[PDB]
RNA sequence: GGUGAAAUUCUUGGAUUUAUUGAAGACUAACUACUGCGAAAGCAUUUGCCAAGGACGUUUUCAUUAAUCAAGAACGAAAGUUAGGGGAUCGAAGAUGAUCAGAUACCGUCGUAGUCUUAACCAUAAACUAUGCCGACUAGGGAUCGGGUGGUGUUUUUUUAAUGACCCACUCGGCACCUUACGAGAAAUCAAAGUCUUUGGGUUCUGGGGGGAGUAUGGUCGCAAGGCUGAAACUUAAAGGAAUUG
RNA sequence: AAUCCUGGAUGGAACGACCGCGACCGUAAA
RNA sequence: UUCCUCGUGGCCCAAUGGUCACGGCGUCUGGCUCGAACCAGAAGAUUCCAGGUUCAAGUCCUGGCGGGGAAGCCA
RNA sequence: UCCGAUAUAGCGUAACGGCUAUCACAUCACGCUUUCACCGUGGAGACCGGGGUUCGACUCCCCGUAUCGGAGCCA
């Protein structure tokens, strides 16, 4: 009954990301940025901009024939803050409450084995 | 331009550097069971009556 | 944001949507639905043949959407697309994985953790990567908090671990081994196999990945989908 | 001064005068 | 003066104990001082959950959960009011509250 | 993209982002603990090989072979040097964008050397338990790592056995910890920093107010960087430790 | 008699110790 | 000696022939706080000298002065 | 000489023949901060020059000036 797609919100710190694409990840429909709906470079990682944008890619869901959704939540990961930004439950609440359908939400980030190096050098980022 | 109507049931605490802002947990009045939790500027009381401009919007708590 | 662009062109509109089409996405017979969803490609045109994009497509699905119950929610599926006829294009096994939450909810401290791997092949000339895991059990008596397994305990409890993998996958071919990994048997045989050395709960298996394939043959393929 | 670049200073100053006497032997 | 037997850490046998990065700052600390803490959060809120329960295809669910494991280094936790600071007498306090 | 905010930077030649692969080199997360091994430095993926070691057990053997040790030797983090390889990441230098009165600093983006490895050098560190090694005695308490003993103890096996994993009691040897001070100490604190004016168990090293000074000079080692050894003139009444109220 | 649940923070800048006289020099605090 | 160039508020520098002349630093006044920094504001010019061209010359033309620079080669 | 492009507020830049024309910077104020910076809201400001087509020219046609790039060159 329902047409799932793979909402792969990726929430950073200084912007969001929410981009839906289909069950296989190669055709993606409606990405949309923090940045995209503020003029700012400042409110990029906003819940009202992430908010914004999933309220954008739920309209264009439903435009091309999406129903439901399977949510992959991420941050940036590697030797990076590996926590997610404010935007991520902000972009989820949105497209929750536009209309969408909801299944099966993972958190994605890429985590390492011991990763190569951080940045910052050894006495840290200092301020 | 559509507002929402929603009152006041719960006054949190005063916010904001200054003192001039309160934390309140109101329930929409149409949409009811729905409880957000606003920032609001001036003197507010339980049983209030506030016009949200914008409803899917909540303020960071402080607790 | 939106007008901080100095050039959006180094040197100085049409939807997509209509010229795009959906296929449905048929999972093998070693799964109780067959349905798992549908995919979009660009009408076939004469120098592109859509089904070419479309058919080393891999999709991820959970165990549970393929099953029917809850008890397999974590265990994602990886399913590789081979075969078009018609709109309903057809996947094969590509491999298996578990959640991050159900991985970072077992692993817990004050127990020691077990990781195996094997790298075994198959009698249709598939080549796996098979990853085991478990960890120690506080048994019931027990007053000490910890629970810690002596590296030896380890290592046999993987020896142990890596023969059984090696002798269950070696026989099955790929759809035998996925029906004898849905059921997580081979948890029983590994818990019946490492109780004489230590409790192990959690016996969990791990991803399976697969390395190098044998050709297509699509007898094999088309024995699944009915 | 720290104790660290009061060494520094007296070893790069050991080094000049290295130099300036090997210029006479 | 010594303040703490321990000196600041847990390195009593070891020599060397291979260091850690602070998670905000990116310090190198090593492992043993490190202030470890433990992260677990539902991934979407108490708030959201209604929301989500009514909007969700597979009732029951789970809503899983999110973990990772916080290294701060001392200066970073001192400033984002964690382990602040304590008393002569109450920094020999080692259990949790 | 980054930031507190920005800009440098990349972007309709499609950046960021998605998926599927591939290559490279580094690292060994979570498990990871007042836990372990090692002379220390140090050591965390699997498996195999090579040799080594401690503790325990022992109605085994030798029989004082021992303890500490000038001279002398092996090992010795990181940085650094030589030569090859490798060269992803981060990144002394350097270039840049800011901030700033200035900022050739902190912040940001790039980025050589280096970071890895092979064969040699260097021999330094808050190389710290700031506590030399050996040995005996002196207060309680519990936990933990390894070994061993005992218990009709619990569980699993094949109700059963032997095991293994747990529980109880005990013990040797460790990493430590809690409480007290008989005692010690200037105190902070210490089961050793105690058994010291009721002053002697054995033994090596180092210091004698602060600076000048780990400087100058001479030797010696080192490719070098530098290391080891190491004064004097002159100057000075206080420097310094631990605690106390402000 | 019904009844499934939750806790949570970022953040710019902020130097110094004090005076006067055309000449060296002169004056000042606890 | 020849050739080129420049001459501007106390200092550095700029200007369409078209308002008794842009900027920055310095100075002065007030403020913040004692001084710097900072916020507001003011003042200061015969554009090197002597001549001419145009309704108008800082500028357009000639000579002098001073500062700098290039050339001064074959023997 | 040929081709192509460009000239737009004080600077730069964008545009559909149904507008004396949007934009970030410059400046005029009002705001916000202990102050400084950062930041927000309203303003006032311009289609290279001249002819032609058109219910309507920044915009199209012609000519000319200036600039850039590439090609060419018998007084
Ligand atoms: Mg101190
Ligand atoms: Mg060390
Ligand atoms: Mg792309
Ligand atoms: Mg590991
Ligand atoms: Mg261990
Ligand atoms: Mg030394
Ligand atoms: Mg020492
Ligand atoms: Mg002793
Ligand atoms: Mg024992
Ligand atoms: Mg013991
Ligand atoms: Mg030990
Ligand atoms: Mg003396
Ligand atoms: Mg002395
Ligand atoms: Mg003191
Ligand atoms: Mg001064
Ligand atoms: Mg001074
Ligand atoms: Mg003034």
């Amino acid at each position: 009954s329902q047409v799932f797609g793979v909402a792969r919100i990726y929430a950073s710190f200084n912007d969001t990301f929410v981009h839906v694409t289909d069950l296989s990840g190669k055709e993606t429909i409606a990405r949309v940025t923090g940045g995209m709906k503020v003029k700012a470079d400042r409110d990029e990682s906003s819940p009202y901009a992430a908010m914004l944008a999933a309220q954008d890619v739920a309209a264009k869901c439903k435009e091309v024939g999406i129903t439901a959704v399977h949510v992959k939540i991420r941050a940036t990961g590697g030797t990076r803050t590996k926590t997610p930004g404010p935007g991520g439950q902000a972009a989820l609440r949105a497209l929750a409450r536009s209309g969408l359908r909801i299944g099966r939400i993972e958190d994605v980030t890429p985590v390492p084995s011991d990763s190569t190096r951080k940045k910052g050098g050894r006495r840290g980022r200092r301020l | 331009t559509p507002v929402t109507l929603a009152k006041v049931i719960k006054v949190l605490g005063r916010t904001g550097s200054r003192g001039g802002v309160t934390q309140v947990r109101v329930e929409f009045l149409e949409d009811t069971s729905r409880t957000i939790v606003r920032n609001v500027k001036g003197p507010v009381r339980e049983n209030d009556i506030l016009v949200l401009m914008e409803s899917e919007r909540e303020a960071r708590r402080l607790r | 944001a939106v007008g901080k662009n100095k050039r959006l062109s180094k040197g100085k509109v049409v939807d997509p949507f209509t010229r795009k089409e959906w296929f449905d996405i048929k999972a093998p017979s070693t799964f109780e639905n067959r349905n798992v969803g549908k995919t979009l490609v660009n009408k076939s045109t004469g120098l592109k043949s859509a089904s070419d994009a479309l058919k080393g497509r891999v999709v991820e699905v959970c165990l549970a959407d393929l099953q029917g119950s809850e008890d397999h929610s974590f265990r994602k599926i990886k399913l590789r697309v081979d075969e078009v006829q018609g709109k309903n294009l057809l996947t094969n096994f590509h491999g298996m994985d578990f959640t991050t939450d159900k991985l970072r909810s077992m692993v817990r401290k004050w127990q020691t953790l077990i990781e195996a791997n094997v790298t075994v092949k198959t009698s249709d000339d598939y080549v796996l990567r098979i990853f085991a895991i478990a960890f120690t059990r506080k048994q019931a008596n027990q007053v000490k908090r910890h629970s810690y397994a002596q590296s030896s305990h380890i290592r046999a409890i993987r020896k142990v671990i890596s023969e059984i993998l090696t002798k269950e996958v070696q026989g099955s071919t790929l759809a035998q081994l996925t029906s004898k990994l849905i059921p997580e048997v081979i948890n029983k045989e590994i818990e019946n196999a490492t109780k004489d050395i230590f409790p192990l709960q959690n016996i969990h298996v791990r991803k399976v990945k697969l390395l190098k394939q044998p050709k297509f043959d699509v007898g094999a393929l088309m024995a699944l989908h009915g | 001064m720290r104790a660290k670049w009061r060494k520094k200073r007296t070893r790069r100053l050991k080094r000049k005068r290295r130099k300036v006497r090997a210029r006479s032997k | 003066p010594k303040k703490r037997a321990s000196n600041g850490r847990n390195k009593k046998g070891r020599g060397h104990v291979k260091p850690v990065r602070c998670v905000n700052c990116s310090k190198s600390i090593p492992k043993d001082k490190a202030i470890k803490r433990m992260a677990i959060r539902n991934i979407v809120e108490a708030a959201a959950v209604r929301d989500l329960s009514e909007a969700s295809v597979y009732p029951e669910y789970a809503l899983p959960k999110t973990y990772n494991k916080l290294h701060y280094c001392v200066s970073c936790a001192i400033h984002a009011r964690i382990v602040r600071v304590r008393s002569r007498e109450d920094r020999k306090n080692r259990a949790p509250p």
